RNA sequence: CUUGAGUGCAGAAGAGGAAAGUGGAAUUCCAUGUGUAGCGGUGAAAUGCGCAGAGAUAUGGAGGAACACCAGUGGCGAAGGCGACUUUCUGGUCUGUAACUGACGCUGAUGUGCGAAAGCGUGGGGAUCAAACAGGAUUAGAUACCCUGGUAGUCCACGCCGUAAACGAUGAGUGCUAAGUGUUAGGGGGUUUCCCGCCCCUUAGUGCUGCAGCUAACGCAUUAAGCACUCCGCCUGGGGAGUACGACCGCAAGGUUGAAACUCAAAGGAAUUGACGGGGACCCGCACAAGCGGUGGAGCAUGUGGUUUAAUUCGAAGCAACGCGAAGAACCUUACCAAAUCUUGACAUCCUUUGACAACUCUAGAGAUAGAGCCUUCCCCUUCGGGGGACAAAGUGACAGGUGGUGCAUGGUUGUCGUCAGCUCGUGUCGUGAGAUGUUGGGUUAAGUCCCGCAACGAGCGCAACCCUUAAGCUUAGUUGCCAUCAUUAAGUUGGGCACUCUAAGUUGACUGCCGGUGACAAACCGGAGGAAGGUGGGGAUGACGUCAAAUCAUCAUGCCCCUUAUGAUUUGGGCUACACACGUGCUACAAUGGACAAUACAAAGGGCAGCGAAACCGCGAGGUCAAGCAAAUCCCAUAAAGUUGUUCUCAGUUCGGAUUGUAGUCUGCAACUCGACUACAUGAAGCUGGAAUCGCUAGUAAUCGUAGAUCAGCAUGCUACGGUGAAUACGU
């Protein structure tokens, strides 16, 4: 994922975090073919902190976004979207008799 | 797609072209020489208001013929200003011109017209809506066929861009035999710009 | 939807030689594919010498099938084959088969190919066996 | 006093209850026989059982449960509930009669008793089933669904507990208020030779549909949620909370009664529109499918990221950024950096002072530029001046300028879903109201395509159509184009002819149009004839309302802010291209279907003025010399490649391979070092079809081989356009 950061310098520390939390989603399933940032300061002028996604998938993706304060809450936020974006799917369940 | 405007597209069918001159690959001396007369207009522009005028260029002359609806503004009373016209253009065009105005008949139906008209009296701090109320009253009053009226940006002087449009009459876009006259304006005041994309359908 | 025949064969006047040439013709050139067809039609017919359609003939009878088999949860469905995708898929194990035994001429591979098939060898023959090795063992849960 | 109520008299039905007593199937087990190797269960398996003989089959025995079809929107019950049969006891209900009493009635706090399933206790019995539970499997994980089993209990009696969605979410009783249709127990009348057949009336219950009326609306409507009366109980925003404390009951579980502190400005009901569905019905789509060919694997290019830097310029990115902007970064460009630099300034107008506006060198400078020499030198008008096109340097303050910021201040312009088939309104109706109607039902088309039916009617935008190209012919005209009859040249070269092809503009043509059939005859659809072309012939253009606060202040313009001896502007050089690396996209190899070499056949389109440079000449070739022709149907550019004919190579990391680095050269440019291409010589990297995963395409398509054009001093593995060759698959959804 290309994490360019509009207006913000992508330090060390955000690369970390950000990584850091798609590693707990091994749980399902990783699988890791690619992922995306999108972050943003858009000036309202109370001016944001816009957290956009982007999750590749098994023959599909999900994208993900969210807008907060910070970028710490933006990403907070945007987790436990992502997640139920992607549980479920499958299970279907057999037939047919006939 | 999205749009364009059709003349465009009814062009090489169903008019005339906007400007003419013998077929020769000296292009970048004569189309930047018509530019120059283009130009100038717009100070009659303020005193004219004209639609358009197509140029022609005899084998060693220029004729023009401008769409005007005043007529005796731009003649004078005896023609004291077409010829300080002819000299002071000839000065610039380092070549002669016969002018012969073509004078708008039916006659403020045109778009070109009616467009920078409602800029305007936009422009004179009005309610946008009821210029263009009166505007296709007198429309539908001087026999045609299918109008819209379009206008953009920041209307009232106020917050974030917006639009609107009235339609009435049956506009006939989407064809190729339609030939009719779309227009655009520019006029601001103290916030943004706001244009205007008029339609109108006549004859066919 | 229909199939876009072709009229006969120019040589010998049998028609499955076009079809076949067609099949050889990589790259639309269709004059190397002719030649190397025709060639093949010179030394299978000198080797234990013969018509060109005993051996063809016969061998697009050892491997040419007669029933097939496709999904639809997933039950795999013995089914029987339009003639036209039959003698089709024939000929399709018949030169992606060719190429296949590693050789280096433009024609033995496809001549040992039909003489070892006319005689009910090779992978052809044997594609044919279990294929419907795939037919009636599948008869069960899917007819 | 009887019309209320009740007793009587004669009738009728009933899974009404409690106790008792028999009967049969069916499961489980057991014994026995037969008899061999699996049974059982699953989405798919295993857990389990099986050689000690299972399961199956068959006889018999055991014992516990629940009592099939009948069974009904059927009945009975006050409520819970009540379904094998028979017996004993017993209550209750409806009808009709009425002679008896003679208003004895309705409700009912308190109070009292009945009361699903679960559960507790004393015991008993205990087949099936199955909480808990043990195990397998599933799952990212599974204490759960799912499979295997198995306890409590389910069961009887006796006691206790006293709750529920205990629901008609509708308190008891009395009485009136349109219909029609059924089913149950009766009664009465008629008809029928006898009503068993049938008709009519009535009581009671029971369902269904529907006026009035009510209703917030859903909806109830003689079994009212109508109309009124009598009696009881219950509600006062939500949460906190039926909770705590208290009190009574209970073996206990828990129950009954039942608050506040503080908190929130909402909570909620009916219905409407839009969206969503791990919902359904239908339809179309390289979405599937059936095929073919690719990425990802090696080297090269390119953009980006990431790295770096004095600068490595700005933005653009999911499909819809990443061979994009930028359709050409050596300087220029360039925005970035260094230095040398200027300030009404690079440049523009106005006011003032003049003027035709300055070429060639010298000095220095890196140039910018200065220092000068120097020739820019009122040209049109002028009566003596002035006016004036255009000027010098200076002043002049506005100002100039900003690639300084804000695409969420905007216009303009453009991608997007989508070339999908839909999207609105005037009038009227409906409805408290939002809103619906039209736009719905049936057929039909690719499509809101049409036709039918229809509180809807009409109109709009949208599709088609209209236009461009293409396939056939007719005509018009014949050069630079063609040679058919010819004669003729190396050569349509010359004569001649425009006949042919060709050539550009108006013609005719395809429109379900003609017919046959299918079809609510209509809409249409299937087929057939002809026709060059049959089902909008093929493609192109055109892209609805609109979503994405999509993109762009760096196209242009611009609201606002900011700067102004600099956030402006001038010059020489650098840089925008660096690389441990990664992403995308393309290019080239991994070879005998082939590589090396010789001879030979075939296009389309289009460029050209000082550009296209014919032949000849030089050269290993890039190129260099010369110069015919030609603003093009001409001449030239420019010769097609694949292919065809052969020879050889004979399966090697090979004549594959073609990166790497050096050497020697050509062109352009003032200048090819960071940073142009190409030619000759050598050197010969990795790499044998690419792993999981992943992409496109339905016919001249894919695939492959060529050609020109722009962008241009120089320069395209890119883009656009042109042709050559040229298949496999398409069942079905």
């Amino acid at each position: 994922f290309e994490i360019h950061g509009d207006n913000l310098t992508i330090t060390d520390a955000i690369r970390n975090y950000i990584e850091e939390k798609i590693g707990k989603l091994e749980r399902y399933f990783n699988d890791v073919p690619n992922a995306v940032a999108h972050v943003k300061v858009k000036t309202y002028s109370n001016s944001a902190t816009k957290i956009e996604v982007t999750i590749p998938l098994k023959n599909v993706t999900l994208r993900a976004e969210e807008r907060n304060d910070d970028l710490y809450a933006g990403i907070d936020l945007i987790n436990n979207k992502l997640e139920r974006q992607v549980r479920k799917y499958k299970t279907r369940i057999n037939r047919k008799s006939r | 797609g999205q749009k364009i405007n059709p003349i465009g597209l009814r062009v090489g069918i169903i008019r005339d072209w906007e400007a003419k001159w013998y077929a020769e690959k000296d292009f970048a001396s004569l189309l930047h020489e018509d530019l120059k007369i283009r130009k100038f207009i717009d100070n009659e522009l303020k005193e004219a208001s004209v639609s358009h005028v197509e140029i022609e260029r005899a084998a060693n002359r220029i004729n023009i013929a401008i769409h005007t609806g005043k007529p005796g503004m731009v003649i004078g009373k005896g023609g004291s200003e077409i010829e300080k016209l002819r000299n002071k253009l000839n000065a610039l065009t380092d070549k002669k011109v016969h002018i012969n105005v073509i004078e708008i008949k039916k006659v403020d139906l045109d778009a070109r017209l009616v467009a920078e008209n409602i800029a305007r009296q936009l422009e004179n701090r009005a309610s946008f809506r009821r210029v263009q109320k009166q505007a296709i009253t007198r429309a539908m009053k001087l026999g045609a066929k299918g109008i819209k009226t379009q206008v953009s940006g920041r209307l009232g002087g106020a917050d974030i861009a917006r639009a609107e449009q009235y339609s009435e009459g049956t506009v006939p876009l989407h064809t190729l035999r339609a030939d009719i006259d779309y227009a655009h304006a520019e006029a601001d005041t103290t916030y943004g710009k706001l244009g205007v994309k008029v339609w109108i359908y006549r004859g066919e | 939807v229909p199939k876009r025949d072709v009229l006969p064969d120019p040589i010998h006047n049998s028609k499955l030689v076009t079809k076949l040439i067609n099949k050889i013709m990589l790259d639309g050139k269709r004059g190397t594919a002719q030649r190397i067809l025709y060639s093949a039609f010179d030394l299978v017919e000198q080797r234990s010498g013969r018509d060109a359609l005993e051996v063809f003939e016969e061998a697009i009878n050892n491997i040419m099938p007669v029933l097939e088999v496709k999904a639809r949860s997933n039950y795999q469905v013995p089914v029987e084959v339009r003639p036209e995708r039959r003698t089709t898929l024939g000929l399709r194990w018949l030169v992606n088969y060719a190429r296949l035994r590693g050789e280096k001429t433009m024609e033995d591979r496809l001549a040992n190919e039909i003489l070892d098939a006319a005689n009910n060898t090779g992978g052809a023959v044997k594609k044919r066996e279990d294929t419907h090795k795939m037919a009636e063992a599948n008869k069960a849960f899917a007819h």
